[PDB]
RNA sequence: GAUGUUAGGAGGGCAAAUCCGCCGAAUUUAAGCAUAUAAUUAAGCGGAAGAAAAGAAAAUAACUAUGAUUCCUUUAGUAACGGCGAGUGAACAAGGACCAGCUCAAACGGUUAAUCCUUCGUUUGGUGCAAACCUUUCGACGGAAUUGUCGUU
RNA sequence: UUUUAAUUUAUUCAUUGGAAUUUUUCAUGUCGAGUCGUGUUCUUUGAGAUUGGAGCACUAAUACGUGUGAUACAUUUCACA
RNA sequence: ACGGACCAAGGAGUCUAGCAAAUGUGCAAGUGUAUAUGAUUCUUUAAACAUUUUACGCAUAAUUAAUG
């Protein structure tokens, strides 16, 4: 029977939690990645666009 | 039991899954208990609801170096305040009765957080612009214009806190004045050694004493 | 992660691996600790030797915080305290540095390791090994006795 | 100052003149039924320094108790189980004898009332003899008295039963603090649900 | 270990007044009530057999005295400040 | 002491997840089994609240000392208990949540019980459409109480 | 709609009592008894020459006391309540 | 030798605690931020984010019944 006390959550370092914000910025800051991941971006002058 | 492992000891020889119990609600309550003491501190009209705790120093040889927030400051330091202990646990100094001043430096410390949180404080008058002298050390209230100018400013939490202290593990001396003659080691040996016959010594001293 | 588990793999093999003659029964051996000195005792002894039995005296209540110290060796004083301090306190021969070791948190200096010849220090703490006193007025330095 | 005098007097029980009162008092409770009402305390200063007053909503009962310990309650010495249990005659209930005599008559003889305290009395061979003061909690000289009135709320029914009484605390073990008691603090069977619960976080 | 209430602890760690250096800091009416209350209940029976135990007045019955109040009050003190009492009764009376 | 269809009141039963007392096993484990373990558990009896219980040191420490209770992290599967086998197993310090202290007894007050309750009346103003409710202090009567209420600390 | 903060305003006259601290003297007062404690028996505990509880027997001292300081004692210091 | 008349659906090494090995990952004489706190976060969010320059675990030193 299926009970309560199952090991929902999981504790991840913080160390490797910042790892891999800072690696989902830097792949999003890369044309190629962003287009494989599924975006439609072929019209953007660049990937790591900014505005005002 | 087989192979090389550790012999086992686990304490689940009893009815535990009654017992099992998960926190399933750790970050609700932590935001619970955040929305009732901002309620608390929003109710009371801009009283802290934090209450003034002395600093004391930790028991045992392992955290004789350490201070921290004990509770209540004694009768000593709020009299070299000028506090009735009455009168101080109305203006959120907190008291205890239990505690005693046992050396100069911890009652001149305690004495002068609680001089330093006493400037700091402006009293609200109780009726409404009667402002008064004040009663059992309690500071005379302000008027109602800086009653006005003080209440939009930034209340300091800092004296709440338990003080930082000094990191000064790190000292510079001339090497001209450098003991060469000591002996940590045999000082060290020689009190362990010596310490029964100096108990005996203090023993008859007591005794002596006694009559 | 239930799909990586190897019974997974024995899905059509009857015996789900655990063997066809032998059969898994419950507690074919007893339970926990059971049999050590009767027939788990080679296990016992030979993974664990000293098991069975007591020595030495009992200590009623034990009140670690009495007897709690922390040691620290010789070899890393210099190292306690920062690098171009290390560098500052080596080009100038007329100063030494005075580490209160018991602010770092360790009560006991040991004695392993190698000091820097001709290197003055002043170390303060609880309680020095012999060799640690000898390297450290060997060096130039003193150990300086606190509470 | 009279109490005083009364309280080093009843600290002998051994003179010749306390010797015959207590004879001659537990001659007549012996007489008298197991649990009456006693128009006044017997011992006034006993009484007074237990929480008794004498506003109108308070009461005191006479209450005898069987002494000796009760023996186990099966048929016959059979006690079917293991040899650690074939036990029956010296068994010591948990509960003492000045608790199991405010429960006499706390229990339903006068349910309206509440226990405050007991005290001593007299002995015999067969009986132990206390007086338990009772508060009516609806009268209002109780109810409007600043003090004593705290036992007027709900909260404080059968003190007696619940274990809170003076007796009860003793029995507890709530009588002694510190290492010589450290596990029955916030009551026996919580601390020992607390010490033995486990608590598993959802992040582990 | 003892520490000493004057001379200020020594910086050592170890030893007889040891530790940091902080600079330390520093009838008519009971006897009334005991003669009224004595004359009116007297003595208890052991203390009466403890009292003609220390009136025989040798070495032997003092011991046996000491033995007696021992055994019925429980505890050495207890019995030893009970012996000790009722001596200076007995000679209070004997005067 | 009785007795009262005297006047005014209370208790009783249900409900239990959490809570407080009592009473109290065996299955089981030890590869047998008897101490031990299961377990100060299940079953049984009784008693409360929205929480209960604990709680203001006849505490801890041995330090530069802490300061009611409870709970969380930890101390720690540690000190210890145990056919020292299987197994069992705390406390202090430390970090936090919360934070609150008090009153009887005893003392003192007799140019004066200064206390308390019942019953019957009086008004002080208020929110309600109403029903009702909140404040109100001047009594009078009958009692309780010196076998001790109240005030002071 | 509930309450609950800040804000708005209070002014004249009066005597009735109380409170805190600070000056100057008295007196070191009181402080919970079949209770604590001890022995023994049973239980309970990690508590071990007994952790708590209970039954029975004995049965205290008066603050200079008595209770803790995890090994039973005697003489005794100290600390803490 | 035992089970199986037939068909459908259901049907059995899982969950937790604790230890180790293996391997991957991060950091490295350090590592893990525990409980908790803050903060224009509050559908999701019971997750994410953060932690005024000696808390605690494990490691950094062993050995002895033990004073050490």
């Amino acid at each position: 029977p299926t009970k309560i006390w199952r090991r929902w959550g999981r504790k991840v370092n913080l160390k490797e939690k910042r790892y891999a914000v800072c690696s989902s910025i830097a792949a999003s800051g890369v044309t190629s990645l962003v287009l494989a991941r599924g975006h439609r971006i072929s019209h953007l002058k660049e990937v790591p666009l900014v505005v005002s | 039991v087989a192979h090389n492992n550790v012999l086992p000891n686990v304490h689940l020889h009893k009815w535990w899954q009654r017992h099992v119990r998960v926190n399933f609600s750790k970050n609700i309550k932590k935001k619970k208990r955040r929305l009732l003491r901002e309620k608390r501190r929003k109710a009371n009209g801009g009283t802290p609801i934090e209450k003034l705790h002395p600093i004391v120093h930790c028991p045992t040889q392992r955290y004789n170096f350490r201070t921290r927030l004990g509770k209540g400051f004694t009768f000593e330091e709020l009299k070299g305040a000028g506090l009735t202990p009455r009168a101080a646990q109305t203006i959120g100094i907190c008291y205890d009765k239990r505690r005693k001043n046992r050396s100069e430096e911890s009652l001149t410390k305690n004495v002068e957080r609680l001089l330093k949180y006493k400037n700091s404080l402006v009293m609200i008058p109780l009726k409404k612009n009667k402002a008064k002298k004040g009663i059992g050390g309690i500071p005379a209230d302000a008027d109602k214009n800086t009653i006005k100018e003080f209440r939009n400013k930034k209340p300091l939490l800092s004296i709440f806190k338990k003080e930082k202290n000094t990191k000064p593990f790190y000292e510079t001396i001339e090497v001209s004045k450098i003991d060469k003659e000591f002996l940590a080691y045999k000082t060290l040996r020689r009190a362990k050694l010596a310490e029964r016959r100096k108990n005996r010594r203090q023993q008859k001293k007591d005794i002596k004493f006694k009559s | 992660a239930t799909r990586f588990k190897k019974n997974r793999k024995k899905r059509g093999h009857v015996s789900a691996g655990h063997g066809r003659v032998g059969k898994h029964r419950k507690h074919p051996g007893g339970r926990g600790k059971a049999g050590g000195l009767h027939h788990m005792r080679i296990n016992f002894d030979k993974y664990h030797p000293g098991y069975f039995g007591k020595v030495g005296m009992r200590h009623l209540n034990l009140l670690k915080n009495r007897t709690y110290c922390p040691t620290i060796n010789v070899d890393k004083l210099w190292g306690l305290l920062p690098e171009e301090k290390k560098k500052e306190f080596s080009e100038n021969k007329d100063i030494a540095p005075v580490i209160d070791v018991t602010r770092k948190g360790y009560f006991k200096v040991l004695g392993n390791g190698k000091l820097k010849h001709n290197q003055p220090i002043v170390v303060k703490a609880r309680y020095f090994s012999s060799v640690a006193e000898k390297k450290i007025k060997a060096v130039g330095g003193q150990c300086i006795l606190v509470a | 100052g009279a109490y005083k005098y009364i309280q080093e007097i009843w600290k002998k029980k051994q003179s010749d003149a306390m010797h015959f009162l207590l004879r001659v008092r537990t001659w007549e409770y012996r007489q008298l039924p197991v649990v009456h009402r006693v128009s006044k305390p017997s011992r006034p200063d006993k009484a007074r320094r237990l929480g008794y007053k004498a506003i109108q909503g308070f009461v005191i009962y006479r209450v005898r108790v069987r002494r000796g310990d009760r023996k186990k309650r099966v048929k016959k010495g059979i006690v079917h189980g293991k040899p650690k249990h074939q036990g029956v005659h010296k068994q010591k209930s948990t509960r003492n004898l000045k608790s199991v005599a405010e429960g006499k008559v706390g229990k339903s003889i006068c349910g309206n009332l509440r226990v405050l305290n007991s005290y001593w009395v007299g002995q015999d061979a067969v009986y132990k003899y206390y007086e338990v003061i009772l508060v009516d909690p609806n009268h209002n000289a109780v109810r409007n008295n600043p003090k004593i009135n705290w036992i007027c709320n709900p909260v404080h029914k059968h003190r007696e039963l619940r274990g809170l009484t003076s007796a009860g605390k003793k029995y507890r073990g709530l009588r002694v603090k510190g290492h010589l008691s450290a596990k029955s603090r916030p009551s026996i069977r919580a601390n020992w649900k607390r010490r033995q619960l486990i608590k598993l976080r959802k992040c582990r | 270990g003892r520490k000493s209430t004057i001379k200020p602890a020594t910086g050592i760690a170890v030893g007889f007044n040891s530790g940091h250096v902080v600079t330390k800091r520093n009838s008519k009416r009971k006897e009334l009530i005991k003669d009224v209350v004595r004359e009116i209940t007297g003595f208890s029976p052991y203390e009466k057999r403890i009292i003609e135990l220390i009136k025989i007045g040798t070495s032997a019955s003092t011991k046996r005295s000491l033995k007696y109040a021992k055994k019925k009050l429980g505890t050495h003190k207890r019995g030893k400040a009970k012996r000790e009492e009722i001596q200076k009764v007995v000679i209070l009376q004997r005067r």
